[PDB]
RNA sequence: AUGUUCAAA
RNA sequence: GAAGAACCUUACCAGGCCUUGACAUGCUAGGGAACCCGGGUGAAAGCCUGGGGUGCCUUCGGGAGCCCUAGCACAGGUGCUGCAUGGCCGUCGUCAGCUCGUGCCGUGAGGUGUUGGGUUAAGUCCCGCAACGAGCGCAACCCCCGCCGUUAGUUGCCAGCGGUUCGGCCGGGCACUCUAACGGGACUGCCCGCGAAAGCGGGAGGAAGGAGGGGACGACGUCUGGUCAGCAUGGCCCUUACGGCCUGGGCGACACACGUGCUACAAUGCCCACUACAAAGCGAUGCCACCCGGCAACGGGGAGCUAAUCGCAAAAAGGUGGGCCCAGUUCGGAUUGGGGUCUGCAACCCGACCCCAUGAAGCCGGAAUCGCUAGUAAUCGCGGAUCAGCCAUGCCGCGGUG
C-alpha cells in the first residue's frame, strides 16, 4: 500500500543519463547512488549498479520490476 | 492508620429505598465509577426477584447479607516460628463488608450471561441458604472452630 | 473477486515479487515481518512460538 | 547535590529581575538573545571597574542598561570618553540605539557577586584559600550585613583531592522564603584548574 | 418577589431563583427532569427545599454552566440551600445541621510528574 | 472611540501604565471606560533540575502576560495631548486602535 | 555541540528539512525550547539569575 | 549458608 | 541524557574529496574584489568553468566595505582521564536531623548542650537539667485549590422592561456567573473536659480548621555516585590527520533473555443513530472559521485572529432507541494484498493518515512481583511542549464520573 502522490520520483543523475544511452540503444552499465528513485520503463532492460552503502551491485532491470525503487534490488544489512 | 481511627465515611442512602446498605452494595457493583450502570443492574435485579419470587426486593436483600455475614474468621499472626492461624469474632462492620462483597463476587461468579441477573439470583439463592456467597461464608467459619486450638492467642 | 480466484490472486502476487530481486519477497521466505518492524523483540506473530537458547548471564540483560 | 538558586528561588519576593521588559512569541527570544550580548561584553570589559549588575529594561528601539559598579570611574573614564566608546561599540551590536547609565555599589562589601570575584581573585594569584575566605566573611559580616558565607569549591592550594571550604557568620536562612540573602559566584581558572567560589549575603528580613 | 443563592461544586456554578410559585424548576431552559433526564441523582438537587417543606410553595429558574451534569446536581442543590435562606434566614437552624449550606470542596488532583495519575505510581518487576 | 490595549509583565507597570492614561484624558475626552482587566495568559516551562538524569527533579517556571484595555470614547484633540506623549513604564508596551 | 558542527546558522539547507533549533548559548542540539531560543540547562540556569523577563518559578 | 586483597581525601 | 534519528541531527561505518584547513577576533603579501545568470562532470558534496559585472574615499603615491589566493596567529578534535576539577544533578531523605560559641566534665579520644518526662507532622513546643544561647535544617515568609466584599465591566443575564429572523440576536442594564487586582478569613481565637505546661478530646459559629488539601523548598554530610558529550576547566594525545566536507549506510539487523510500557481477553460488552454536561491550552505563513470537490486522508477557495468577542472543538465515558445473542464471536486487532492522501528535494531501506479485502496470538496469566489512603484508586476524553512530517501506546498537564 506504498504512495508518492502524483509525480512519480526519479533523480535524473541516471535519468537523464540512462535515456541518453537509449540513443544508441543501451551500454554496458551504469551506477548511481540514487537508490531513492522510482523506476521508469526506459530503465527497463538496462543494468543498473545500485550503493550498498558499501558496494555497487548489479541489477538487471526487467519489466516485473519496474514500479518498484532501485534500492528494494540491493540489500543493505547482511544476516545469518 | 497509625495516628486516628479512621471513622467510617457515611453514604448517602439510596434513590429508591431510601436504605443506605443499599447505596453500599451498589458501590460493590460499580466498576470505573459507572455508577448508574451499577444502580440500574441492582434495580432490574430488584425488579427479577419481584417477578420470580413474590417477596418484596428490599427483604430479600437484607435477608441475604444476613446468611453471608461472616460471625467467625481466621487472622494469621506468628507465635512463636509457625503462622498460627488464629480464630476471632468479627466486628459488625466488617461484616457488611465481606457479606456485600462476596455477594458481588460469588454473583459474577454465576453462569447467567446478564449481569442484572447473576444479582438477581445471588440473591435470592443466599436468602434460602444456598449459593456461592454463602458458601465462603460457611468456609470461613468452618476454618475457624477448625483452629479452635490456637485460640488463646485470642489477639 | 472472490474467494479461491482471490487466493489465487494474492498467491500469484507474493510469488511475483519474490521471483524478481525485490527484498519484500525476501522477508517472506525468510518468514520474518516484511512491513518494516522491529526483529529484535515482538515479531512472534510472524516468528511463531519463541524458540529459546542458551545463553549470557551476569552481563544485566534485564 | 541539593538546593535553588537563592534568587531564583525568591523571585516573586525580596528580589527583582536583571531584565524587565515585556514581548511575546516571535520577538522575547529575539530580544533576549541581545541582552546576553550585551551583558557579554560588559562583563567582558568593565571587569576591573567592579561589575556586580546588568538592569536592562525597554519600550521600544530604546534600551535601558543601567551597568552597577564599585568603582564607577573605570566605567566612565577620562571626562566621559569610554563611556563614549562603550556606549557606541553597544549600537553596533544593537542597531536599536540604547542608553547606559551607571550606578555606583554602596559598599561592594555587600555584594556577593564582588565578594565572591574578590575572593575568586585572590585564589587566582595564590593566596592561602581559607584565609581568603575567613577575611571575606569578616568584612562582609564587618560592614553591616545580618550575615554571611563564602565557599570555594575544590583543589584547594593546587591540592591533588578537590576538598571543599566553608565560612559563615549570622543567620543566613537559605530556607526562609523572604531573607533577601544576595548570592554571588565568582570561577577561577588556574594552572591546576577551575576552582568555583560561592558569596552569600544575608540583609535584613521582611 | 424573589430570591438567590449561588452554589459551586466540582468545578461547577449554579445560579439559584427561588419564586413563591408551583414548584417547577427551569434548568437552563428545560424542565428540571429534562435537562437530567435519567440520572437516579437527580433528587438530590431539591433536597434542600423538602427540608423545610417547600418546592410546592415554591419554584426556581437555574442557570447552571461548569463540569459535569453530577457537579451541576451539588451546585444546584447549594444554590437552592443558599437562596432558601436570603428568603427566610431561620432556615439555617435545619438546613445547616444537613450539610447543605457548605461547599463540598474536594476538587481534582493534580497530576504529579513522575507518577502517571498523581498517585498512581508506576509499577516495576524485579526490583 | 479610541481603543486602547496594555500589556506587561508586572501587574503593577500596567496599573500604574494604564492609570496614568485614564486620569489624564479624563480632562479633554469622554470619561473613560475605566481600565477594564481582562484574562491573563500564563506560560509555565517545566525543567528537570539538574543535567544528567534525575527524571523527577523538575521545578516550575511561568511568563504570565497581563493585560488592560481603558477605551476612550469621545476623542478630543487635548486627549491626545495629554496621552500623546506623557507616558513613563519600560516594562510595558503599548497597541492602540482608535 | 563543535563549532565544526554550528554550520546549522549556514541557513543553505539545499532543502529546508535539513533545519535545525539548536541552543544559543551552548549548541545543546538535544533539548532546545523555541520561545527561548535556549536548551532545558541554559533555561534553567538563567531562570534562576532572573535573566528570563517574567519567568518566575511554577508552583500549584 | 556464602560473597578476595589493597591507597588517598 | 534523546521536549522529536529518513538526508540534517550524528558523535559510528563504507567510499569520493580538503588541507592554515561549517563557526571567532586577527596578520603580511599578489590579485579580481558588491553582485547576478548559466554550462561540463557528479549519488550529493565538491570540483572545473562561461560570465552579465562595480560604484567608494585620496595628500593622486594610494586606502575601505566585501572577497580569492599563498604563507601565518596558530586554529580545530563529542580523542583520553568525572579517581585531577567547576557547575549542575541523583541519593539516603522531607528523614529530624547536623553542628557551633562560650561555660562545665574527662589524662585523652570525647562528653554535656542535642539527654530525661509530657507533647508534636517536626531537635514542634512544654516542664526538667551544668548549662546558656546560636547557625544549617523544621515552621514560617512565596505559589495553586477551599467563603465573603470593594474597584472594573464588549464575559455575563428579561436577573428586569420593549422588540425578535425569539440565536441573549436588538436596545438597554451591571445585578449575577465570570475576568484580575486588592481587601477581609483560621489563630485551638471562643465554649465544656483533662493537663504543671505544651497540648489531647469534645462542642458552636464558619466555605473551611487544629498544619484544611497540593506544590516550590532538601541540614552537616554519605556513595572516590553521575556528567570532561551541554557548557566551563588542569593534564595527556592528534595535527595530511584521533581534524574537515560529502554521498550512501548505520544508530531501526535476529535463534534468543530482561526492563518500561500500549492494546486486550469481552454482554457491567461491541456497533449504528439520536441527544447532553468540561477544563486547560494553542492560532500569520501559524491556528484554520465557512463553502465546495472527495467515502476519506486531503485538495481548492476563503473570513476572522496579531484571538474572554473568530477557529482548533467533536469532549469521551454518559442518557435514549435499534442491532448482535456467549461464539474465539459485530470479542481481539496483529498480520498481509491493493488503492490512495499528505508533509517534505526526497518517504526502498525507514513517515503518519484514509478506504477495500485480510482478520494471528489471546478465553485474565506459574513461581514471583508493582501502584495507590478520596475526589485517591479505577475509568473517560481534552491540551501542550519538541515539531516539515512522525513512529506519542511516552512525558508534562486538564477536567468528567467516582
Amino acid at each position: 500500500p506504498r504512495s508518492l502522490k502524483k509525480g512519480v520520483f526519479v533523480d535524473d543523475h541516471l535519468l537523464e543519463k540512462v535515456l541518453e544511452l537509449n540513443a544508441k540503444g543501451e551500454k554496458r552499465l551504469i551506477k548511481t547512488w540514487s537508490r531513492r528513485s522510482t523506476i521508469v520503463p526506459e530503465m527497463v532492460g538496462h543494468t543498473i549498479a545500485v550503493y550498498n552503502g558499501k558496494q555497487h551491485v548489479p541489477v538487471y532491470i526487467t519489466e516485473n520490476m519496474v514500479g518498484h525503487k532501485l534500492g528494494e534490488f540491493a540489500p543493505t544489512r547482511t544476516y545469518r | 492508620a497509625r495516628r486516628r481511627r479512621a471513622e467510617v465515611r457515611q453514604l448517602q442512602p439510596d434513590l429508591v429505598y431510601g436504605d443506605v446498605l443499599v447505596t453500599a452494595f451498589i458501590n460493590k457493583i460499580m466498576r470505573d465509577g459507572k455508577k448508574n450502570l451499577a444502580a440500574r443492574i441492582f434495580y432490574d435485579a430488584c425488579k427479577i426477584i419481584q417477578e420470580k419470587t413474590g417477596q418484596e426486593p428490599l427483604k430479600v436483600f437484607k435477608q441475604a447479607v444476613e446468611n453471608v455475614k461472616p460471625r467467625m474468621e481466621v487472622r494469621s499472626r506468628r507465635v512463636g516460628g509457625a503462622n498460627y492461624q488464629v480464630p476471632m469474632e468479627v466486628s459488625p462492620r466488617r461484616q457488611q463488608s465481606l457479606a456485600l462483597r462476596w455477594l458481588v463476587q460469588a454473583a459474577n461468579q454465576r453462569p447467567e450471561r446478564r449481569a442484572a441477573v447473576r444479582i438477581a439470583h445471588e440473591l435470592m439463592d443466599a436468602a434460602e441458604g444456598k449459593g456461592g456467597a454463602v458458601k465462603k461464608k460457611e468456609d470461613v467459619e468452618r476454618m475457624a472452630e477448625a483452629n479452635r486450638a490456637y485460640a488463646h492467642y485470642r489477639w | 473477486k472472490l474467494e479461491g480466484e482471490l487466493r489465487a490472486e494474492v498467491a500469484a502476487n507474493i510469488k511475483r515479487l519474490m521471483d524478481i530481486g525485490c527484498y519484500r519477497g525476501l522477508r517472506h521466505r525468510r518468514g520474518l515481518p516484511v512491513r518494516g518492524q522491529r526483529t529484535r523483540t515482538n515479531a512472534r506473530t510472524r516468528k511463531g512460538p519463541r524458540k529459546t537458547v542458551a545463553g549470557k548471564k551476569k552481563a544485566p540483560r534485564k | 547535590g541539593n538546593k535553588i538558586h537563592p534568587i531564583g528561588f525568591r523571585l516573586g519576593i525580596t528580589r527583582d529581575w536583571e531584565s524587565r521588559w515585556y514581548a511575546g512569541k516571535k520577538q522575547y527570544r529575539h530580544l533576549l538573545l541581545e541582552d546576553q550580548r550585551i551583558r557579554g561584553l560588559l562583563e567582558k570589559e568593565l571587569y576591573s571597574a567592579g561589575l556586580a549588575r546588568v538592569d536592562i529594561e525597554r519600550a521600544a528601539d530604546n534600551v535601558a542598561v543601567t551597568v552597577h559598579v564599585a568603582k564607577p570611574g573605570v566605567v566612565i573614564g577620562r571626562g566621559g570618553e569610554r563611556i563614549r566608546v562603550l556606549r557606541e561599540e553597544l549600537a553596533k551590536l544593537t542597531g536599536k540605539n540604547v542608553a547606559l547609565n551607571v550606578q555606583e555599589v554602596q559598599n561592594p562589601n555587600l555584594s556577593a557577586p564582588l565578594v565572591a570575584q574578590r575572593v575568586a581573585e585572590q585564589i587566582e594569584r595564590r593566596f592561602a584559600v581559607r584565609r581568603a575566605i575567613k577575611q571575606a566573611v569578616q568584612r562582609v559580616m564587618e560592614s553591616g550585613a545580618k550575615g554571611a558565607k563564602v565557599i570555594v569549591s575544590g583543589r584547594i592550594g593546587g591540592a591533588e583531592q578537590a576538598r571543599t571550604e566553608w565560612a559563615a557568620q549570622g543567620r543566613v536562612p537559605l530556607h526562609t522564603l523572604r531573607a533577601n540573602i544576595d548570592y554571588g559566584f565568582a570561577l577561577a581558572r588556574t594552572t591546576y584548574g577551575v576552582l568555583g567560589v560561592k558569596a552569600y549575603i544575608f540583609l535584613g528580613e521582611v | 418577589e424573589q430570591y438567590y443563592g449561588t452554589g459551586r461544586r466540582k468545578e461547577a456554578v449554579a445560579r439559584v431563583f427561588l419564586r413563591p410559585g408551583n414548584g417547577k424548576v427551569t434548568v437552563n431552559g428545560q424542565d428540571f427532569n429534562e435537562y437530567f433526564q435519567g440520572l437516579v441523582r437527580a433528587v438530590a438537587a431539591l433536597e434542600p427545599l423538602r427540608a423545610v417543606d417547600a418546592l410546592g410553595r415554591f419554584d426556581a429558574y437555574i442557570t447552571v454552566r461548569g463540569g459535569g451534569k453530577s457537579g451541576q446536581i451539588d451546585a444546584i442543590k447549594l444554590g437552592i440551600a443558599r437562596a432558601l435562606v436570603q428568603y427566610n434566614p431561620d432556615y439555617r437552624a435545619k438546613l445547616k445541621p444537613l450539610g447543605f449550606l457548605t461547599r463540598d470542596a474536594r476538587v481534582v488532583e493534580r497530576k504529579k510528574y513522575g507518577k502517571h495519575k498523581a498517585r498512581r505510581a508506576p509499577q516495576y518487576s524485579k526490583r | 472611540k479610541i481603543r486602547i490595549k496594555l500589556r506587561g509583565f508586572d501587574h503593577k507597570t500596567l496599573d500604574a501604565s494604564a492609570q496614568k492614561i485614564v486620569e489624564a484624558a479624563r480632562r479633554s475626552g469622554a470619561q473613560v471606560s475605566g481600565p477594564i482587566p481582562l484574562p491573563t495568559r500564563v506560560r509555565r516551562f517545566t525543567v528537570i533540575r539538574g543535567p544528567f538524569k534525575h527524571k523527577d527533579s523538575r521545578e516550575h517556571f511561568e511568563l504570565r502576560t497581563h493585560n488592560r484595555l481603558v477605551d476612550i470614547i469621545n476623542p478630543n484633540r487635548k486627549t491626545i495631548e495629554q496621552l500623546m506623549t506623557l507616558d513613563l513604564p519600560t516594562g510595558v508596551e503599548i497597541e492602540i486602535k482608535t | 555541540a563543535r563549532k565544526a558542527l554550528i554550520e546549522k546558522a549556514k541557513r543553505t539547507p539545499k532543502f529546508k528539512v535539513r533545519a535545525y533549533t539548536r541552543c544559543v548559548r551552548c549548541g545543546r542540539a538535544r533539548s532546545v525550547y523555541r520561545f527561548f531560543g535556549l536548551c532545558r540547562i541554559c533555561l534553567r540556569e538563567l531562570a534562576h539569575k532572573g535573566q528570563l523577563p517574567g519567568v518566575r518559578k511554577a508552583s500549584w
